[PDB]
Order: C-alpha cells, then sequence, then structure tokens
C-alpha cells in the first residue's frame, strides 16, 4: 500500500469529491491531486461538524505532514497515525475510507427511460400547479361576481318594494308585472351564476387530488432514481 | 444599438480634406358581446356592444336604452356614475378613465355595475394605475397582517421623500438629468487605437437645426478635439452662423459667452441629450460612431424648449402613512432546541414506507453545527414526531443572520442489505432583532427540479403563501422574557476585551488563535486568487491569524470572512469589529459580498457602502441584473441595499425602466412576489409621469401575449398562410392600433415606437409563433441621420439565459476595448420581460451562415460582393475580428450547438452568434469557412494572416482570464433565480477550468494553445 490505496482517487477535482461525501459520519475521508503541482502534491478531505474540510499534505525536500515539523514520510505513514493532535478543534479520527468497487448497455437505458418519465411528470406537476391556482382565482371572482347580484336584489326591493303600493293605486297598475318579468330573470341568473362556480369547485377538488398523484409517483420515482446513477458510475 | 452595428467602412477623415385573455375563458370576445349592465333603478338591460367599444360609448347607450325600461325617471343625467365590475383578479374596480375599451377592461364575465364616486378620491383611487403596471392589485398588501409587510410600505417612503426631494432640488435642470441621464462611458481617457480613427485627435460632427414652423434643416458641420465638453460644442457652432465681416472678434468672442448656456445638444433620432460637462467623446454616441465609421449628427435645440415639456411635479405620501421586556440574547444558558411536532399532510402512495422524518440544521450559508434528523419513527398517516431536537450550538453563539433549515424528505441504500418530499426555512431572527420562540406553523414549498440535497439552505425564507400545501407545524425554546440580539454597543465592548485577554499568549495545543511577521507572509498571494479557489483549513487558519496585518491589503477581505469560526460569539464580534473601518474595497469586489456566502448584515451592510460611494451609474445599468437578482436573497424586506437600488431607480429614469422590468419580470414567481410587488410598489408611487409610459408598454405586451397564445395553443395551427390572415385582421383592429402604436421601446426606452409597418411584420417560423414587429421611428430626424424600428415579440422560449450571455459579452467586450485592443462583439439587446416572454433587437442586415449558401469559398465571394474593392480590406479585418471575440468567448462560457443557423454574418463583414440558452457544458468552433474567410481566399492556415488571429486569440483568452473574479462574481451573483443551469458553485466550476484558473499564467497560455490550432473541419445535420 502506497501511491495507490483504497482513498487515493487523484483524478477528480473538488466538484466530484464534494458530492461523494454527502451527508456522512463525522470522519469520513479520502484523498486527492492537488491543484498546483511541484510534480506532484496531496488534499486530504474529512468529514467533521456537517462539512467538508480542505487539508493540504505538503511535500518539501522528501518528507510529509500538515505543518511545520514534518515527519511522517510515505503518504500513507501520515493517514495511518489517523487528527487528535494537529490542533485541538479536529478531535476525530479519520472513520469511514471511501474505496471503489458500453458492455453494461442494459442496466442504464433504465435510466434514460423512467427518467424520461420523471422529466414528463414533473412537467404533469408545473402545469397542474399552476392550473389550479387558477381555476383558485377564478372561483374567487365568481363569489365576487354573485355578491354583485345578490346585492342587485337589494337595489330592487328597496326602490320596487315602495312602488309595488305607488304603482297599485295610480290607476294604472300593469306595469307593476312587467317589473316582476326583471326579477325572475334577475333570480334565474344568480343560480347560473352559482351553478357555474359549482361546477367549478367540483372541477377544482378533481383537480387538486389528481396534482396529489401526479406528486405520489414522483416521490416513488426519485429514490430509485438515485440507485441507478449510482449502480452506473460504479 | 443605434444604427444597426452597419459599420460604413470609408471615413479617413477629408470630406473638405396567471394567463392573460380579455374575459375569463375566452382568449377574444366576439366581434359583438351581450354586456349586462346592472342599474341603480335596480334593473338589469342587457345591452349588445362591439368589442372595441368605449365606456363613454357604452354608458350613452346604456343610457338611452335604459329609459325603456321601469323607473327610469329615478335616473342621474348620465355622466354621474362611473362603471364597476370585477376584473379576472378577482376585484371589483372602478373603471374611472371612460376612454378604456371593453376588450381591455381585465373583465371576468360580461356585465357591468352602475354605481356612485363614493370613495370620491378620484385621483387616489387612479393607483389602480399603480397596480395595473405592478400586474397584481395595490391592496392585497393593504390586507396582509404581518408587521414586516406594512412596516416596509410605511418606511420605505423615506427613500421617496429623499428621492423626490433630490430630483427637484435645483429647480429644472435636475429634472431633466433625471429623466434624460447623460449615456457616458466611465473612464474619460480615450484607448489609443480610437485615437488614430481621429488621427488629427479630432471629429467632424454636423449639428443640425429645425427652422421652419414645419421643420427646415440646417447644418453647420463643424469640427473639434474629440475631447470637447457640449458647452463648447455649442459654442463652435454659435461661431459659425454669427462670423461676419461687420463682426470683429471681441464682439464675437463676448455673445459667444453669453449665448452658450442657451442651448442643448440631442444625438439625432432618439430621445438621448448631452446634458453634462462631459468630454464629447465620452458619450457613447460619439464613441460609438467613430467605432462604425460615422458622422457624429447632433441637434441643437433651445434649453427652454426642453424644459417645457416635463411635468412630474407630483409626489404623494400615501393613505399608509399613519416597548416590552427583553434579555439580551447571551444571557440565554444552554443549547437551542427546536420542538418538531406535525405535519399535517404528505404525498407519498404509503406502499412504499421508506418512512418519513423532519430532517433540520441550524445554518450561515453553510451550516455551523452538525445536523440532525429526528427519528423516522413516524410511518405517514399521521405525521408525528412531538420531539424536541438538540443542537450543539450555545445560543449566545448564534450569529445575527442564523437561521433554520428544514425538509421531510426520503433517500435509499435499501438495495441488498445496506442502509425531498417537501423543505422550509426559518430566521431564527425578526427583522426587530427578536430571537423566536413559540408557534410555529410553515407551509414548505415544493422540492425543485433536479436538485435531490436533501435540504436545500439556498431557497428563500418564508412560509408558503399557497396554504393547499404539507405544513409542519413548529415550537422554539420561551426564555423568562423576549430575546433580542445584542446591541452594536455591547458587540464592540465584547471584541475589545477577548483580545486584551489575548496577550496572554502561551504557545499552547492550538492554531488558529495566534496574535510582525516576516517576509513569508508572501500569503497576499491568496489575495490574489478567484472566490471560488477553495481556502484549506491550513490557510483559514493562516488568516485568523495575520487578520489585524490584512488591513494593509484590502481585498483579501471575502477570504478572511470565509475564516471566521461563524459559530463562535467571540470571533464573529472581533470579525464585525474589522469590517467596521475596513478600507474600502473596488465594487467589482463589494459585489462578491452579496451573493450567499456572505450573509451577515455587517458585512453586506458594508458592501453597500462601498457601492454607494465607488459605483458609477454607468456600472449599476451594467450589473443591474446580478444586483435585483440578489435582493433575494436579503434575509428581511427593509435592508440597505433596496434603499440603496430604490433611490438610484428613482434618480436615473434610464436605471429606473430596466430596475422595473427586472422586477416585473419574476412577478409570476412566487418564492419571490411580494417582495418584488412590495418593492415595485414604492418605486411607481415614486417615480413621477413615467409610470404612464410603463403602463402604455405593458398595456401593449399583454396585447402581444395574448396574441401569440391563440397563434399557438387556441388551434390557430393551420397552414402558416392562414395564421397570417388572422395576425394581420388582428393588428388592423382599432383596439390593437391604440395599445401598439407610440409607446417607448421595451428594450431603449430612449427609442421611441411610432406607427407600426403591418405590412413589414409578420409571424416567424418557429413552435412558438416569434411576432416579428416594425414600428416608425416618429423622430424628426428620425429616417436621415437614424433608423426604421425592428423588435422580435417571442412567446415561449426563456430567455434570462440568453440575457446573460449577452450581458458577459458585452463586458468581455467592454474588458478588450479598454485593454487597448479591439475584437468587436454585438452584444445584441435582449430583454425578458416574464414567464418565458421576450423581446429580442433584429440586428438588420445580418443572415445566418446557413442562408448564405441559397459556398465553401462563397461565403468568402458573398463578403467580396457587398464589400467591392478596397472597402474590401477592412471587412476581412472586421470578420477575423469578431470571429475571434466569438471563439474565445463562445469556448470560455462553453457554448455546444455551434452550427452555422446559430451564426450570422453581417455585410459590414462582422460576425456574431445568436441564440445561446444552453449554458456551461450543459471543443471550440472554426469551421474551414471561416478559416477561409481569414486569410483572404487562400486555402494554404500556414498564413500570414492566420498567424496574427492567433495573437488576437492569445491576448484576448488571457485578458478575460485576469479580469476573472468579475466573472465568477457575475455568475455567482445568479443562483436564486429559476435559472436551470446555475443552482451551484459546482455549476459554475465549468469557467473555472476553461480559464485554466489553477495553473499559472504561461500553463494557461499552453493549454489555450493546446485548443487552439485544432477542430480543422450536407451541412444541415453532418455525416460522411
Amino acid at each position: 500500500s502506497l501511491q495507490n490505496a483504497e482513498w487515493y482517487w487523484g483524478d477528480i477535482s473538488r466538484e466530484e469529491v464534494n458530492e461523494k461525501l454527502r451527508d456522512t459520519a463525522d470522519g469520513t475521508f479520502l484523498v486527492r491531486d492537488a491543484s498546483t503541482k511541484m510534480h506532484g502534491d496531496y488534499t486530504l478531505t474529512l468529514r467533521k461538524g456537517g462539512n467538508n474540510k480542505l487539508i493540504k499534505i505538503f511535500h518539501r525536500d522528501g518528507k510529509y505532514g500538515f505543518s511545520d515539523p514534518l515527519t511522517f514520510s510515505s503518504v500513507v505513514e501520515l493517514i495511518n497515525h489517523y487528527l487528535a493532535q494537529y490542533n485541538p478543534k479536529l478531535d476525530v479520527k479519520l472513520l469511514y475510507p471511501v474505496s471503489k468497487y458500453k458492455k453494461l448497455h442494459e442496466y442504464n437505458t433504465q435510466f434514460q427511460e423512467k427518467s424520461r418519465e420523471y422529466d414528463r411528470l414533473y412537467e404533469e406537476y408545473t402545469r397542474t400547479s399552476q392550473e389550479i391556482q387558477m381555476k383558485r382565482t377564478a372561483i374567487e371572482a365568481f363569489n365576487e361576481t354573485i355578491k354583485i347580484f345578490e346585492e342587485q336584489c337589494q337595489t330592487q326591493e328597496r326602490y320596487s318594494k315602495e312602488y309595488i303600493e305607488k304603482f297599485k293605486r295610480e290607476g294604472n297598475e300593469k306595469e307593476i308585472q312587467r317589473i316582476m318579468h326583471n326579477y325572475d330573470k334577475l333570480k334565474s341568473r344568480i343560480s347560473e351564476i352559482i351553478d357555474s362556480r359549482r361546477r367549478l369547485e367540483e372541477d377544482l377538488k378533481k383537480q387538486a387530488a389528481e396534482y396529489r398523484e401526479i406528486d405520489k409517483r414522483m416521490n416513488s420515482i426519485k429514490p430509485d432514481l438515485i440507485q441507478l446513477r449510482k449502480t452506473r458510475d460504479q | 444599438s443605434y444604427y444597426h452595428h452597419h459599420h460604413h467602412h470609408d471615413y479617413d477623415i477629408p470630406t473638405t480634406e396567471p394567463s392573460s385573455g380579455e374575459l375569463w375563458g375566452i382568449h377574444l370576445m366576439p366581434p359583438r358581446i351581450l354586456v349586462e349592465c346592472l342599474l341603480p333603478n335596480g334593473m338589469i338591460v342587457t345591452l349588445e356592444c362591439l368589442r372595441e367599444a368605449t365606456l363613454i360609448t357604452i354608458k350613452h347607450e346604456l343610457f338611452k336604452e335604459a329609459r325603456k325600461y321601469p323607473l327610469h325617471q329615478l335616473l342621474q343625467d348620465e355622466s354621474s356614475y362611473i362603471f364597476v365590475s370585477v376584473t379576472q383578479e378577482a376585484e371589483r374596480e372602478e373603471f374611472f378613465d371612460e376612454t378604456r375599451r371593453l376588450c381591455d377592461l381585465r373583465l371576468f364575465q360580461p356585465f357591468l355595475k352602475v354605481i356612485e364616486p363614493v370613495g370620491n378620491r378620484e385621483e387616489k383611487i387612479l393607483n389602480r394605475e399603480i397596480g395595473f403596471a405592478i400586474g397584481m392589485p395595490v391592496c392585497e398588501f393593504d390586507m396582509v397582517k404581518d408587521p414586516e409587510v406594512q412596516d416596509f410600505r410605511r418606511n420605505i417612503l423615506n427613500v421617496c421623500k429623499e428621492a423626490v426631494d433630490l430630483r427637484d432640488l435645483n429647480s429644472p435642470h435636475s429634472r431633466a438629468m433625471y429623466v434624460y441621464p447623460p449615456n457616458v462611458e466611465s473612464s474619460p481617457e480615450l484607448p489609443k487605437h480610437i485615437y488614430n480613427k481621429l488621427d488629427k485627435g479630432q471629429i467632424i460632427v454636423v449639428i443640425w437645426v429645425i427652422v421652419s414652423p414645419n421643420n427646415d434643416k440646417q447644418k453647420y458641420t463643424l469640427k473639434i478635439n474629440h475631447d470637447c465638453v457640449p458647452e463648447q460644442v455649442i459654442a463652435e457652432a454659435i461661431r459659425k452662423k454669427t462670423r461676419s465681416m461687420l463682426l470683429s472678434s471681441e464682439q464675437l468672442k463676448l455673445c459667444v459667452l453669453e449665448y452658450q448656456g442657451k442651448y442643448i445638444l440631442k444625438v439625432c433620432g432618439c430621445d438621448e441629450y448631452f446634458l453634462e460637462k462631459y468630454p464629447l467623446s465620452q458619450y457613447k454616441y460619439i464613441r460609438s460612431c467613430i467605432m462604425l465609421g460615422r458622422m457624429p449628427n447632433l441637434m441643437l435645440m433651445a434649453k427652454e424648449s426642453l424644459y417645457s415639456q416635463l411635468p412630474m411635479d407630483c409626489f404623494t405620501m400615501p393613505s399608509y402613512s399613519r416597548e416590552t421586556s427583553t434579555k439580551s440574547l447571551w444571557v440565554i444558558n444552554s443549547a437551542l432546541r427546536i420542538k418538531i411536532l406535525c405535519a399535517t399532510y404528505v404525498n407519498v402512495n404509503i406502499r412504499d414506507i421508506d418512512k418519513i422524518y423532519v430532517r433540520t440544521g441550524i445554518y450561515h450559508g453553510g451550516e455551523p453545527l452538525c445536523d440532525n434528523v429526528n427519528t423516522q419513527r413516524v410511518p405517514c398517516s399521521n405525521p408525528r414526531w412531538n420531539e424536541w431536537l438538540n443542537y450543539d450550538i450555545y445560543i449566545p453563539d448564534l450569529p445575527r443572520a442564523a437561521r433554520l433549515c428544514l425538509s421531510i424528505c426520503s433517500v435509499k441504500g435499501r438495495k441488498g442489505a445496506k442502509e425531498p418530499l417537501a423543505w422550509g426555512n426559518i430566521n431564527l431572527f425578526d427583522y426587530t432583532d427578536t430571537l423566536v420562540s413559540g408557534k410555529m406553523a410553515l407551509n414548505l414549498w415544493p422540492v425543485p427540479h433536479g436538485l435531490e440535497d436533501l435540504l436545500n439552505p439556498i431557497g428563500v425564507t418564508g412560509s408558503n403563501p399557497n396554504k393547499e400545501t404539507p405544513c409542519l407545524e413548529l415550537e422554539f425554546d420561551w426564555f423568562s422574557s423576549v430575546v433580542k440580539f445584542p446591541d452594536m454597543s455591547v458587540i464592540e465592548e465584547h471584541a475589545n476585551w477577548s483580545v486584551s485577554r489575548e496577550a496572554g499568549f502561551s504557545y499552547s495545543h492550538a492554531g488558529l488563535s495566534n496574535r510582525r511577521e516576516n517576509d513569508k507572509e508572501q500569503l497576499k498571494a491568496i489575495s490574489t486568487r478567484d472566490p471560488l479557489s477553495e481556502i484549506t483549513e491550513q490557510e483559514k487558519d493562516f488568516l485568523w491569524s495575520h487578520r489585524h496585518y490584512c488591513v494593509t491589503i484590502p481585498e483579501i477581505l471575502p477570504k478572511l470572512l470565509l475564516s471566521v469560526k461563524w459559530n463562535s460569539r467571540d470571533e464573529v464580534a472581533q470579525m464585525y469589529c474589522l469590517v467596521k473601518d475596513w478600507p474600502p474595497i473596488k465594487p467589482e469586489q463589494a459585489m462578491e459580498l452579496l451573493d450567499c456566502n456572505y450573509p451577515d448584515p455587517m458585512v453586506r451592510g458594508f458592501a453597500v457602502r462601498c457601492l454607494e460611494k465607488y459605483l458609477t451609474d454607468d456600472k449599476l445599468s451594467q450589473y443591474l441584473i446580478q444586483l435585483v437578482q440578489v435582493l433575494k436573497y436579503e434575509q428581511y424586506l427593509d435592508n440597505l441595499l433596496v434603499r440603496f437600488l430604490l433611490k438610484k431607480a428613482l434618480t436615473n429614469q434610464r436605471i429606473g425602466h430596466f430596475f422595473f422590468w427586472h422586477l416585473k419580470s419574476e412577478m409570476h414567481n412566487k418564492t419571490v412576489s411580494q417582495r418584488f410587488g412590495l418593492l415595485l410598489e414604492s418605486y411607481c408611487r415614486a417615480c413621477g409621469m413615467y409610470l404612464k409610459h410603463l403602463n402604455r408598454q405593458v398595456e401593449a405586451m399583454e396585447k402581444l401575449i395574448n396574441l401569440t397564445d391563440i397563434l399557438k395553443q387556441e388551434k390557430k395551427d393551420e397552414t402558416q398562410k392562414v395564421q397570417m390572415k388572422f395576425l394581420v385582421e388582428q393588428m388592423r383592429r382599432p383596439d390593437f392600433m391604440d395599445a401598439l402604436q407610440g409607446f417607448l421601446s421595451p428594450l431603449n426606452p430612449a427609442h421611441q415606437l411610432g406607427n407600426l409597418r403591418l405590412e413589414e411584420c409578420r409571424i416567424m417560423s418557429s413552435a412558438k409563433r416569434p411576432l416579428w414587429l416594425n414600428w416608425e421611428n416618429p423622430d424628426i430626424m428620425s429616417e436621415l441621420l437614424f433608423q426604421n424600428n425592428e423588435i422580435i415579440f417571442k412567446n415561449g422560449d426563456d430567455l434570462r439565459q440568453d440575457m446573460l450571455t449577452l450581458q458577459i459579452i458585452r463586458i468581455m467586450e467592454n474588458i478588450w476595448q479598454n485593454q487597448g485592443l479591439d475584437l468587436r462583439m454585438l452584444p445584441y439587446g435582449c430583454l425578458s420581460i416574464g414567464d418565458c416572454v421576450g423581446l429580442i433587437e433584429v440586428v438588420r442586415n445580418s443572415h445566418t451562415i446557413m442562408q448564405i449558401q441559397c459556398n465553401s469559398h462563397t461565403l468568402h465571394q458573398w463578403l467580396k460582393d457587398k464589400n467591392k474593392g478596397e472597402i474590401y480590406d477592412a471587412a476581412i479585418d472586421l470578420f477575423t475580428r469578431s470571429c475571434a471575440g466569438y471563439c474565445v468567448a463562445t469556448f470560455i462560457l462553453g457554448i455546444g450547438d455551434r452550427h452555422n443557423s446559430n451564426i450570422m454574418v453581417k455585410d459590414d463583414g462582422q460576425l456574431f452568434h445568436i441564440d445561446f440558452g444552453h449554458f456551461l457544458d450543459h471543443p471550440f468552433v472554426l469551421t474551414q469557412d471561416f478559416l477561409i474567410v481569414i486569410s483572404k481566399g487562400a486555402q494554404e492556415t500556414k498564413t500570414r494572416e492566420f498567424e496574427r488571429f492567433q495573437e488576437m486569440c492569445y491576448k484576448a483568452y488571457l485578458a478575460i482570464r485576469q479580469h476573472a473574479n468579475l466573472f465568477i462574481n457575475l455568475f455567482s451573483m445568479m443562483l436564486g433565480s429559476g435559472m436551470p443551469e446555475l443552482q451551484s458553485f459546482d455549476d459554475i466550476a465549468y469557467i473555472r477550468k476553461t480559464l485554466a484558473l489553477d495553473k499559472t499564467e504561461q500553463e494557461a497560455l499552453e493549454y489555450f494553445m493546446k485548443q487552439m490550432n485544432d477542430a480543422r473541419h450536407d451541412w444541415i445535420f453532418h455525416t460522411i
């Protein structure tokens, strides 16, 4: 074991280790190839506190370490001691290593076509959400319309209740009966508006429900997506 | 731009040596409608109106036809009433302006109520304009019941008063300075390669004057040193008509003096005025004229005829103008512990029980503690936990910006034998500096596409405005009393003290705390790194040590700041104190401090000052997209940065215009709809009589959105020709003629759109139906001297990515020209107005490479046509020059899709890429075609010319590389808009590769070359 162990990945850069360490215990580690090279430098990325910490492993003349007195020289011997000593704010040791484990044509074409539908479901999902919110805000407009025509009844009993008696005596009634026609359409008209809203209400509740289903399938694709993605690269 | 980037290759001086729809459901009301009118007499008379009918005329008809019904003496004249109805924003609306057409009121169902102006505020009620502009009725705010919202609305007027005062202070000139800012570069110094277009040092500049009651033009050609204020330019024009054989010369010298300041110059053809003592060549028009082989044409014009049309005087404070017991935070003993209670529901299928738990974390961008899930224990059904969660952090050690992040989520491991849902975020602190406690119900947001990162702390802080969503009920500890963050007085004490403690040096077993430093502090080398560089534990600590030495190099601040132990109350207090009197840094460096790595009020507050002082209105106008983007990470509604932006925007209308569109374009976007809605209101309330022009641009864009909604979708998937039948008809209609004729271009408000050229506007041929519209320029000096106006209205593609790319190219170009030499890019105009709705400026006289065919050499022959003989040499100077810019830039920004119908060539010889959209990674260009045009005709690459091309590309690449940072930061600020190519720093990493960055200078130049003399090589598709 020397320039080629479990945790030596080298060929990878900052972004890749970043995602490999995602959500792991205080001590998960690997070593990397550093940016600027003097024929070679190395970087250890330790897990502590909920974050990725970058630590520079130095060369200089031919001995290794983290700081001024560089002792452990063989790259591996440095990790072999482990982080308690070098600063007490890093008290945990190096627990988890990382390590490694078109012929495989078939076991990826599922990632093509299950992800086909997750990029098709997120669509159905987005569209429905906007569409629901439209129906919500239309219902709002309906009640509000309903509240106007209703208030138009008030504006008619008053104004015509004190004339359903005045015209009753004026020698000439008969006008009062071509008035009721208007009330008949008014109340006939409100009923339509109430139905129009109702039909929309029992279209929303069934549009809403539909959305829950589009979500349900999505949260059940999600985890199965991550496993193929990971049966692929490794 | 001005002249459509068309170079005149000849000027070696010597001349004399929701959704739309009008009516809910229906996209377009029928030529005629039955609109029911509800009268105050109590009777619905149903009235037949043509859709274009004005309200003045509906009223007339209603009242004429109403006296045919009962109770008609029970009337009131006619004009006493004013209609009210319900618009499809669900609100009742008084329709005070009775010019408004029936097809234009956003009615819900065709009915109008007749009432009486109770409210009697015809004036204040016409802040219905404010709602229109914002799009969202003003009073969804009036009914909010959140103290921060109501506060903001009140407190933000300070800014509006102040800004409205500044404008009128210095009566008439400052008003004009505001309405018409000087359009001016930020360095007065001319790059030497422009000097050498005026190798005399001077320029010929025609100065027209209008003489007839119906316009008559006089010239006066004039010639003057590029660097000469307009004051003086007016003089030399006086001394030219006035010159006479009776006029001596102290007779002329005096009376020039006496008339020099009674006139004003104006760019001919648009609304651009030279209102300031600036070097004549500092104005973009001028420099741009030098650049295109163009004679400046200015218009002399009396100051007093400009000042007569400037009527903004009125600003009115609106209707909404009208101590307990606390413990200082760190008195609080023992750790924070948040109680998780219960979510009400969750969208899991239940036949798949990878069960359900709440993941939580305290955060500061990246977290200040080990973060912890609660037990999985609950198997949905009634998702409940009742448990307190213990976080290892003293409550005293909570940073000011500290907040809590949570999600409901699921993962895996379960294959073999080995070991999401909805997220929400909360400010541990009030806007009033309270640390929250008690009952908290949080509606959570949906998980955004792609991001399966489990916790999403970049998503906004706030409960979900939509309460038909899973909702997580919460409990924070409650101490004897209300707990507040300590005063700034107190913190500065602690800072002082626990450094007087520091001089108890004793080597110890640690390395962070340590303070001289020898010559080997040369870690000014780290100050020079780009902001994504990554700082090692050794380095982070090195910095906190020699922090008190850092003041001597101001620009380390970003890195030092990312080295503070943000969970140490000691370290933060000490940091606070350094930030206090830190030497200020260049604006392009302060900006970084407004991204989401630097969330701390003190720090961001500092950046805002560095901006107040140093950043010029030019640079603002430029990096505006980011600044508007970056408000999204401000923790509270009322902060320093808004008070900044908003003040600027009321102070300089050219900024204002875009400040407004950039905010309006995301109003559909609920995560940010109210912060922006709120912002937008205060701005309109305070923007003067510009609101009226804005409203007209809005009016017009809606008509446009609607029209295209029928051209796709609402069937109209007919023969191309049929669709055109519809467009032509529909544009002729009088509602549309009004709506879409004579308003300011959103792409450039200095650009008046007049009447349409109906016989020039047509539907382009894309799936999405892009309307190609042409307007007349209604300027007096328009068609000669300037232009006729073409824009694309495009409704379906998300234009933000294109917007940013075009920003970045401009900047790039800007760098290469100021470094001297000189690759001309075409940052064409692009503006996103909505949910994938936008405008693109037509660059007249360009054709796709994949048009020019209908020859491998004859691209070079097409160029020798259009460009005759001698002129022809500069077309290669131009083509070669532009190809570099796009080679270099295209490579850095990583644009694939680089086929010949994406690249356009313009007649003068210019190249320019269009239709970007797709970003970094999500080789190079050089096809033979281009490689043939460079090297004027030949087939032999080892050419004299191709060699020069390499120097341009080498010199250019490295220029950008020096200016990495600006670019890393410009991209950095973007990470909070819905843009699906910029969600993580991970994403930005691409351009960190492309400019080598990690390697040396010399090394990066080698790598790029390793990229340059490569590439090499049916054409619509590709085969063998």
